[PDB]
């Protein structure tokens, strides 16, 4: 709601992702395999060059993907928000149906001769 | 033309390995690799797996169906109802147009 | 509208299509690019003007700062072009076809 | 036999201005 | 085999290691502080 | 070129582009062009042969005449509204000759003809910069101005952009000719989504830069420019090859990588509402573009071409060249599907 | 955990894990636990729950 | 699922981290347990399939797919590591990734509960099997075998995206449970004419139809052995699984629309048929085999009656388990004498006794002959088609006739006669060559025992 | 810092380590011409850096443990097979002139770096330069047919615009009859096959197109087989040269930055020496080519990028 904010205050007041959310752990996994590329890339033992550099994709990967993922619970949140006030400011637009049963309601019988 | 290497000639197993499983030149490795295949291929995906199949309890409850009939058959023809009526819902539950 | 942006707009169009239909010169058409310029300036001057926008009287100063820097370059890739080939001629800018 | 794998006439296909 | 000309990489650049480990060191408590931050501005929002 | 001077003319390009993206005012948008193009050119000529100094004027005619127009379009503007405000335009001329402006600073079809020959004509550093981040302003327009599109021109603008792009790199045995016509069949969807969502739009820009730098700095990184020299890297850097592959195929659009992500979210768009045949005439297009990154693949990858006695040499040297983030792009390019529902950043 | 042997705890583990994860679903898909029409009845007095 | 999908990625890691000798062994050991437990889901109900979680469900049409495709890895190991032997140590490992990697979308895309997650993995299996196709293909011609591959599958594949996009769109879900309750019927209309068209001419290519089918014999003659098997076995029956579930939301517009698709199948198949008469590839012959027995199913889906469905069901399963035998016989006879020609070696069966025996059963699964479940579901199908029209009976019963011809012949033409002269490496019988043949015929017989575990749902 | 754009900016700029002795020297002359000795004079008395004429194995050299690998490794091109058998099958001739020419083009490439990055002189023993007149000795006699001249001047073109050409030429005169006498003395059985008809060739070459073209753009001294004897004489002439003639003089900080990025990248100077033109003298099959890739990552200290090799003792590999 707040113009060019990545964040604004109210969602401050949505749960923040876990750190063992199953897509955050799916980032990470990203991290890993771009650190494996690196070292491949440049002609060095892929699973033992460099764990420092590799500790340093996965922990870059998933900083950046825990706020994205909040960002992206976020917009999600404000969609609804918005989806249901709307629905709620115009009662005219969005009917309860009476809702028959089957027993009533007429289908058309198509047999498979 | 280039410089190309010639095409290798055919390797038979059989001549280093007169007891060759066809799985590997090593012959240990040949040999493990047969056992593999044969232990959990056949004693026991093939062995075990189908005594698992023949025991299935009741797969998609074809006995418990049977068994329900017998039940129904039973209850209908001693109340002198019929077996089986033509009209799968209660008429009284249906509202037809016009 | 008056009848002052008829050729105002007609100037514009003249250049226009002078830039688009281009002869052998490049230095010719580069005149039509400054010659494009030229009429906005007057015609966005004529509009500020009349409608006493008293802070838009800078644009069109600053609309002929970047036509000189436009013209600047468009003269920096002539010389190139002329030393390259010993004329400012486009037919000779053809190699990039393959 | 073996593997076939592209050969000079065959990698001059690429080798031209165009396709 | 041993080397004619010394590796670039011959031996660690320690100064890049300390900084490589010391940076993935901060930032893993930079984002467990903010997920308890935010976890608890939460629940203080929503009553809980 | 001086390392500072290099340096101080690439943040001017970044500059000219910022400016065009924050800005309020239509002059300023306009400057911010004027800016960019101004910064650009000596990046272009920095090698300083005919090939360069043709690239850079066709370059510098084709934006210096995209600028009139775009200039004319904010005039016009000014004379039926009276305000400077970048936002929808309120004349129907205005709109059409801003968003033709637009079409040429893009290269998209038939304003299309430069994108090739410029990108041909400077190195592969400059191209990199020309196909991805001199889309970033013009774009950046476009998602302001888009309610006051007319939309029979800019999907006939999508429309061409897509067949010509496909059908012109059929022909290309150059790289960065084959780079050119996939640039212009990627705009096209872009653009033929932005009347619909423009936040898809977005999603196709971002996801079309990260697949088209990974493609450009694995051809830096060796040096190649043809489908033959290309054709020797399984005998250098046989990593370099399955990357290429990987990349290659999600730019085809294949699940399930990446860049399946942005030809299926702007389906969705478009049959959301009720436009069905447009996106089945856009998807079969697009199998032009599938076909001769399939060639590359099969050049480069799929298969082992002949190499020379001279390759042995470069066996006993590493690879020097930066190759920045090119670990990380390259995984973004190819195993991002999973993640899709995060395009709501972008919202 | 010999020189030779621990690659062939993956796929087994994979299998347990994977087996542990499955029913970690089933707890997310409670909602109709002893609610059902077909099913619904009294808890034993020491049964918590129908299922788990 | 996840108790398959992980051990499935895990294979990954165990084939990377193996010793460089025990790449084979490490995988196929693995890989047959994976196999092992794949039974566990035959535990179905009569009324409810097995749904898992909101992702995966799997009913007893999926389960025996399933158990397929998990029992062919293993095979496919077999049948791949001597032509690879000389392979680099690397690419020997990115072949093996290759199937594994297959492997996991195959299973995913038979249990997805929601069709565009179908579509994706659906989709996603191209990769793997183009790249095994022209990377370890022999021939120059398995780079356009690449391409109609490629290309074929996608100009079906990229309509079906658009129609499934826009039935979620109008009935707002595309989870095959809410479908089953919330399908509407389709009502006659140029515009439901092509949404039918687009739901089903995705798969009628993967089958293939009859007139699509042209991919077939290309990819099978150039693709390597484990490349066949998996094709044959399993992804054509993707578009038979595709089109047993989509079919759903197509009534009763299907009543008409299946016409000019049923006198394809009926008609294509004895001309596909007698195509392997006068075939001189053996390959190629097995191959259009796969597309006389694909017509079957085709019509069996097409005019949706419980005895049809059964009937497709059953041969989907038997012609996988043939089929993939057929290419693997046909393959140790080419690791011998390194060519498809039929005509080439003869009188096999005086120099490799054993091998001929598998020659005949496979042969006699492959004409139907009873009780095998080849017969089962070809018999099922003949009997549905009977009912939707009497005269079906003569175009069924002149491919049955055909049918014999055509497997009897490669038969007798590659195992009887006189052995040809100048051919004289012919080896005795690998324990591996014989040990994948008894693996393919003795699980095919054995589930004659049982036959009710590969009928299908409506069993 | 590895040298780049940023050293460049802090200060590492060509001309503070330049002086009046810091020069490139380059001794040409026939086979058994006695340059070997006279350079390596040459070199110990001015204070420079000696490169030894690059052979087949040069690059080995410079890379790894600095031994000679296997010929494979190098094409299999034998110098004793050109004097042997001159006109072999195998294309030997011309696959032996193209790798001797990227040998040379890497050695230069080197020479320049260290002169650009140390401020020191090097002297050389043919270069890129000169490195034509053998290619003009083989086509002269048919050892070598037309196409291999014009591949040959393709990768030529598009390399040797590159550098800077050598400060001062040294030239040794010695007569063709008196080489041969030389060769017959030296005692290599397969160099007493020489033809003086391929030595006067390339003394042709040498007369007729090198000396001629490198006057208009370096300091060239012609010394006699007895004036050569005697290198100090040699170093009092390189002493007083004028200088004043050549590219060098139009040479600064911005273009030697340049020229230093380029030379100190050995895979961009040797971009082009394997131009896609498939010559049958030196293409080689994808079977081939994959098989000998093979068998040179499985040498001692050549699997993996340098100082990441533990079988060869590299350290610290989980932290490099
Ligand atoms: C006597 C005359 C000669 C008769 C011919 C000999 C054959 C009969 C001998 C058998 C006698 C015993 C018997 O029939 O009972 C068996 C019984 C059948 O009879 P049953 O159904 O009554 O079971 C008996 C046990 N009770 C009484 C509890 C029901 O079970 C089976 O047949 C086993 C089925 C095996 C099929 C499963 C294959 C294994 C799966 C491995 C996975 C890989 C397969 C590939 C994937 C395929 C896709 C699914
Ligand atoms: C829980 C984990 C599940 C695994 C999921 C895998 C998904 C694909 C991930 C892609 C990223 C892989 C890492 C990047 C490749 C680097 C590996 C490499 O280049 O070669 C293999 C290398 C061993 O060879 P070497 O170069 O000598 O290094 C010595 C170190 N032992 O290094 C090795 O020892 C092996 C390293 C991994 C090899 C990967 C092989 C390619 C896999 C891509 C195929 C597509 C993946 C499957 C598709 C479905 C995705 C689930
Ligand atoms: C959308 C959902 C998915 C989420 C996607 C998230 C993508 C964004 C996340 C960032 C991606 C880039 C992460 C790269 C990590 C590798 C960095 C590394 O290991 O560097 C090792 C070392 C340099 O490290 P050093 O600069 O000393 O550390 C201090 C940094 N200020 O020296 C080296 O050898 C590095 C050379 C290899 C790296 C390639 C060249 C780039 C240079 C980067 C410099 C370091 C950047 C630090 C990254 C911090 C990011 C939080
Ligand atoms: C995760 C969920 C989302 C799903 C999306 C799909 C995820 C996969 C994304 C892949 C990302 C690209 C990274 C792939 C890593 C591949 C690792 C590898 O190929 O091994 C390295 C090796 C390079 O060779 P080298 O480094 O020198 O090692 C010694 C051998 N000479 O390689 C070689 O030597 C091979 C040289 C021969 C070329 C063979 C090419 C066929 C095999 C290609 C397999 C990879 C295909 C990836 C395409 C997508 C697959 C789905
Ligand atoms: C998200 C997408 C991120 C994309 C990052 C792109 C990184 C590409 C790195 C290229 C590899 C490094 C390199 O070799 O430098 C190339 C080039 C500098 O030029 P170079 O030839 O190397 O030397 C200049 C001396 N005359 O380097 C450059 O000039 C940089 C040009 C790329 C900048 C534009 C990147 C695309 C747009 C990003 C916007 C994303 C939103
Ligand atoms: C081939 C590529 C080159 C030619 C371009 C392809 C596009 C032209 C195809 C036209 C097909 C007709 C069509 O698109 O139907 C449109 C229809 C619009 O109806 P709508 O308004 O949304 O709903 C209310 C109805 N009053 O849409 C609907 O009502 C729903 C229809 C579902 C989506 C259908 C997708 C089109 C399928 C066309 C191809 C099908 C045949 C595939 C052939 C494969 C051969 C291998
Ligand atoms: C529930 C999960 C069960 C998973 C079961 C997986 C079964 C896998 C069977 C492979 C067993 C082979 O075990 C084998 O043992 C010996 C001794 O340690 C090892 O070492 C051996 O290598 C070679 C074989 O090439 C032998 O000649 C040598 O005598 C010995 O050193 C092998 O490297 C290892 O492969
Ligand atoms: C590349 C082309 C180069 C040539 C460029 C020439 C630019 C000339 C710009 C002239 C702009 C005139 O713009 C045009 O004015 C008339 C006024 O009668 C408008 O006329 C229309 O709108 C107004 C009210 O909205 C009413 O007159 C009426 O509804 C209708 O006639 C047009 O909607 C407008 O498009
Ligand atoms: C492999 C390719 C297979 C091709 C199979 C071809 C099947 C051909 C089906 C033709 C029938 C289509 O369905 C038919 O379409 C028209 C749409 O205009 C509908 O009719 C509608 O349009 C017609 C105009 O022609 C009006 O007269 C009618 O009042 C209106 O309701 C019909 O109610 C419907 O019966
Ligand atoms: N074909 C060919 N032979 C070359 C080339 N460069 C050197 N050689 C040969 O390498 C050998 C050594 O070269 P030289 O230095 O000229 O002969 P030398 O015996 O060492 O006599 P010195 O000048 O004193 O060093 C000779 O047989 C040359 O013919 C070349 O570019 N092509
Ligand atoms: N179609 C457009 N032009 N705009 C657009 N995205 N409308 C859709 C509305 C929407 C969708 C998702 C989210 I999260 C939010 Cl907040 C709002
Ligand atoms: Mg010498």
């Amino acid at each position: 709601r707040a113009t060019f904010q990545f964040l604004p205050d109210e969602a401050r007041s949505l749960p923040p992702p876990k750190l063992t959310d199953p897509r955050l752990a799916f980032v990470g996994f990203l991290g890993y395999c771009s650190g494996l590329i690196d070292n491949a890339i440049r002609r060095r033992p892929v699973l033992l060059a460099g764990l420092h550099r590799q500790l340093l994709y996965i922990t870059s990967f998933v900083f950046v993907g825990y706020y994205l993922l909040k960002r992206q619970d976020y917009m999600y949140a404000v969609r609804d928000h918005d989806m249901f006030s709307y629905i709620k400011s115009h009662p005219e637009d969005f009917p309860e149906k009476d809702k028959k049963t089957y027993g009533e309601v007429f289908e058309e019988f198509h047999p498979v001769r | 033309r280039w410089q190309e290497d010639p095409e290798p000639e055919d390797e038979n197993l059989y001549e280093k390995n007169p007891d060759s499983h066809g799985y590997d030149k090593d012959p240990a490795v040949d040999i493990w690799n047969m056992r593999v295949v044969f232990f959990f291929g056949f004693s026991i995906v093939l062995v075990l797996g189908s005594t698992f199949v023949a025991y299935l309890p009741d797969y998609r409850m074809q006995e418990w169906a049977r068994r329900e009939a017998e039940r129904l058959v039973k209850y209908r023809e001693a109340h002198g109802l019929p077996i089986m009526e033509s009209n799968c819902f209660d008429p009284s539950k249906i509202q037809l147009p016009e | 509208m008056s009848m002052v942006y008829m050729n105002i707009m007609m100037a514009f169009t003249v250049s226009l299509v002078g830039l688009l239909m281009y002869r052998s010169h490049l230095m010719s058409s580069l005149l039509c690019l400054e010659g494009m310029m030229l009429s906005l300036f007057v015609m966005a001057a004529l509009t500020i003007l009349n409608s006493h926008f008293t802070l838009a009287s800078m644009m069109p100063i600053i609309l002929l700062v970047f036509a000189a820097c436009e013209a600047a370059l468009g003269l920096s890739l002539l010389v190139m072009v002329s030393n390259t080939y010993g004329t400012d001629y486009v037919q000779n800018l053809n190699l990039l076809q393959c | 036999a073996r593997q076939w794998q592209p050969d000079v006439e065959w990698a001059e296909q690429y080798g031209g201005a165009v396709m | 085999k041993f080397y004619i000309q010394e590796p670039p990489h011959g031996s660690p650049n320690w100064l890049k290691v300390g900084l490589t480990l010391g940076t993935s060191v901060f930032l893993w408590i930079y984002l467990i502080k903010q997920h308890n931050e935010d976890v608890l501005e939460y629940k203080r929002r929503n009553g809980l | 070129m001086n390392p500072i001077i290099f340096i101080i003319i690439l943040l001017t390009i970044m500059l000219g582009t910022i400016i065009v993206m924050i800005s309020s005012h239509w002059l300023l948008v306009w400057i911010g062009f004027e800016m960019n193009m101004l910064a650009i050119i000596p990046i272009m000529m920095k090698n300083h042969n005919p090939r360069a100094t043709e690239a850079s004027t066709k370059y510098f005619l084709t934006q210096s005449t995209a600028s009139m127009l775009l200039m004319m379009a904010v005039i016009i503007n000014l004379m039926f509204s009276g305000q400077w405000t970048v936002m929808k335009l309120f004349n129907p001329m205005a709109s059409m000759l801003m968003t033709m402006a637009l079409a040429m600073k893009l290269g998209m079809a038939p304003f299309h003809f430069w994108v090739p020959e410029v990108t041909q004509g400077i190195p592969l550093s400059s191209g990199l910069i020309l196909l991805t981040w001199q889309k970033l302003a013009p774009m950046s327009v476009l998602y302001q101005i888009f309610p006051s599109i007319n939309l029979n021109l800019i999907l006939t603008l999508s429309v061409l952009s897509i067949l010509i792009g496909g059908w012109g790199g059929l022909n290309q045995t150059q790289l960065r000719k084959i780079m050119a016509y996939s640039s212009i069949a990627h705009m096209g969807w872009m653009t033929a989504v932005l009347p619909y969502n423009p936040t898809m739009t977005l999603l196709n820009l971002i996801i079309y830069i990260i697949m088209t730098s990974t493609m450009f700095t694995m051809f830096m990184a060796n040096s190649t420019t043809t489908t033959l020299s290309l054709s020797h890297t399984w005998n250098k850097t046989p990593i370099m090859t399955v990357l290429i592959l990987a990349t290659l195929l999600s730019m085809g659009g294949l699940p399930p990588l990446s860049g399946f992500m942005p030809k299926w979210m702007i389906i969705q768009e478009m049959t959301k509402n009720n436009s069905i045949i447009l996106p089945t005439f856009m998807a079969i297009t697009a199998l032009l573009n599938l076909y001769f990154y399939m060639r590359l693949t099969y050049s480069t990858t799929l298969t082992m071409f002949p190499s020379t006695n001279n390759m042995k040499m470069k066996w006993q040297f590493p690879l020097m060249k930066k190759m920045t983030f090119l670990p990380t792009m390259v995984v973004l390019s190819t195993m991002m599907l999973p993640l899709t529902p995060m395009l709501s950043v972008l919202e | 955990v010999v020189r030779d042997h621990w690659v062939h705890v993956l796929v087994p583990m994979g299998f347990v894990f994977g087996y542990y994860l499955d029913r970690k679903n089933d707890e997310k898909l409670t909602a109709f636990r002893n609610k059902s029409l077909l099913y619904k009845r009294e808890l034993k007095p020491n049964e918590e729950v129908t299922w788990k | 699922m996840l108790k398959y999908i992980i051990p499935t990625i895990m294979l990954m890691p165990l084939t990377w981290l193996s010793k460089n000798n025990m790449i084979w062994v490490n995988s196929t050991a693995h890989s047959l347990l994976i196999s092992f437990t794949s039974l566990l889901l035959m535990n179905q109900f009569g009324d409810n399939s097995l749904n898992f979680s909101l992702l995966f469900f799997s009913d007893s049409l999926s389960t025996p797919l399933l158990i397929l495709t998990m029992w062919l890895l293993p095979l496919m190991l077999m049948a791949s590591q001597h032509h690879l032997s000389k392979e680099n140590l690397t690419r020997k490992k990115l072949f093996i990734t290759m199937l594994i990697s297959l492997q996991l979308f195959l299973i995913m895309t038979f249990t997805a509960m929601e069709l565009i997650l179908f579509y994706i993995l659906f989709e996603a299996t191209l990769v793997p099997t183009l790249i095994i196709i022209t990377r370890w293909g022999n021939q120059t011609e398995r780079l356009n075998a690449g391409l109609y591959f490629l290309f074929y599958t996608l100009a079906g594949s990229l309509p079906l995206l658009v129609a499934l996009i826009y039935i979620q769109n109008t009935v707002g879900s595309l989870n095959f449970l809410m479908l089953q309750y919330w399908v509407q019927p389709v009502h006659n209309s140029w515009s439901n004419v092509f949404m039918w068209l687009a739901c089903m001419m995705a798969f009628m290519v993967k089958m293939p139809l009859y007139g699509l089918h042209l991919w077939l014999p290309k990819a099978h003659v150039e693709a390597p052995i484990a490349g066949s098997m998996v094709l044959a076995a399993v992804l054509l029956k993707l578009g038979g699984y595709g089109m047993l579930r989509i079919t759903l939301i197509l009534n009763p517009m299907t009543d008409f629309m299946a016409y000019p698709f049923i006198m394809l199948s009926l008609w294509g198949m004895i001309m596909t048929s007698s195509i392997c008469l006068r075939q001189t590839d053996l390959k190629s012959l097995i191959a259009y085999s796969s597309v006389s027995h694909m017509a079957l199913v085709i019509v069996a889906i097409l005019i949706q009656t419980p005895w049809s469905y059964m009937g497709a069901t059953a041969l989907m399963i038997a012609h996988g388990l043939t089929s993939s035998m057929l290419f693997c016989l046909a393959n140790s006879n080419y690791e011998r004498i390194h060519s498809r020609t039929m005509i080439l070696a003869r009188g096999l069966q005086t120099l490799l006794p054993l091998m001929a025996t598998w020659w005949l059963l496979a042969s006699l699964t492959n004409l139907a002959l009873p009780p095998t479940i080849n017969l089962i579901g070809e018999l099922f199908v003949v009997m549905s088609t009977f009912s939707w029209s009497n005269i079906t009976i003569i175009l069924m019963g002149v491919n049955m006739v055909i049918t014999a011809l055509y497997s009897l012949y490669m038969l007798i033409m590659t195992q009887r006669g006189k052995y040809t002269y100048h051919i004289n490496n012919i080896s005795p019988s690998f324990t591996r060559e014989n040990a994948l043949m008894s693996l393919h015929i003795l699980p095919l017989l054995l589930l004659t025992l049982n036959p009710k575990i590969i009928l299908g749902p409506l069993y | 810092l590895q040298y780049g754009p940023l050293a460049y900016i802090l200060g590492e700029k060509a001309t503070k380590k330049m002086t009046e002795k810091s020069k490139l020297i380059t001794v040409d002359g026939n086979i058994c011409s006695g340059k070997s000795k006279l350079a390596k004079e040459i070199a110990e008395k001015l204070g420079l850096k000696h490169f030894p004429e690059a052979g087949i194995h040069y690059v080995d050299s410079t890379t790894g443990d600095g031994k000679p690998l296997p010929v494979q490794f190098s094409g299999n091109c034998s110098l004793e097979k050109f004097y042997d058998d001159p006109k072999s099958n195998d294309g030997n001739s011309y696959r032996l002139q193209a790798w001797l020419y990227a040998s040379r083009l890497l050695q230069y490439a080197d020479a320049l770096e260290h002169l650009l990055s140390t401020g020191q002189g090097v002297v050389l023993e043919r270069s890129i330069y000169s490195d034509f007149v053998f290619l003009e000795a083989m086509y002269r006699q048919g050892f070598i047919r037309k196409q291999c001249v014009d591949h040959y001047n393709q990768v030529k073109k598009v390399t040797i615009c590159e550098y800077l050409p050598p400060h001062v030429v040294v030239y040794v005169d010695v007569p063709v009859p008196e080489v041969q006498s030389r060769i017959q003395k030296k005692g290599n059985p397969h160099e007493m096959k020489i033809t003086s008809a391929y030595l006067q060739d390339i003394e042709n070459a040498y007369k007729g197109t090198f000396l001629p073209e490198m006057s208009e753009k370096c300091e060239v001294l012609q010394y006699s087989a007895w004036e050569a004897q005697d290198a100090e004489k040699v170093v009092e002439d390189i002493e007083y040269l004028k200088y004043d003639k050549g590219p060098w003089l139009d040479q600064n900080d911005r273009k030697l930055h340049k020229l230093r990025m380029l030379v100190q990248d050995k895979l961009e100077v040797l971009n082009y020496t394997s131009i896609p033109v498939f010559l049958p003298e030196v293409t080689v099959g994808a079977h081939q080519s994959d098989q000998v890739f093979q068998e040179f990552t499985e040498l001692p200290g050549r699997k993996y990028r340098a100082g990441y090799n533990e079988d060869v003792g590299d350290k610290w590999i989980w932290l490099k």
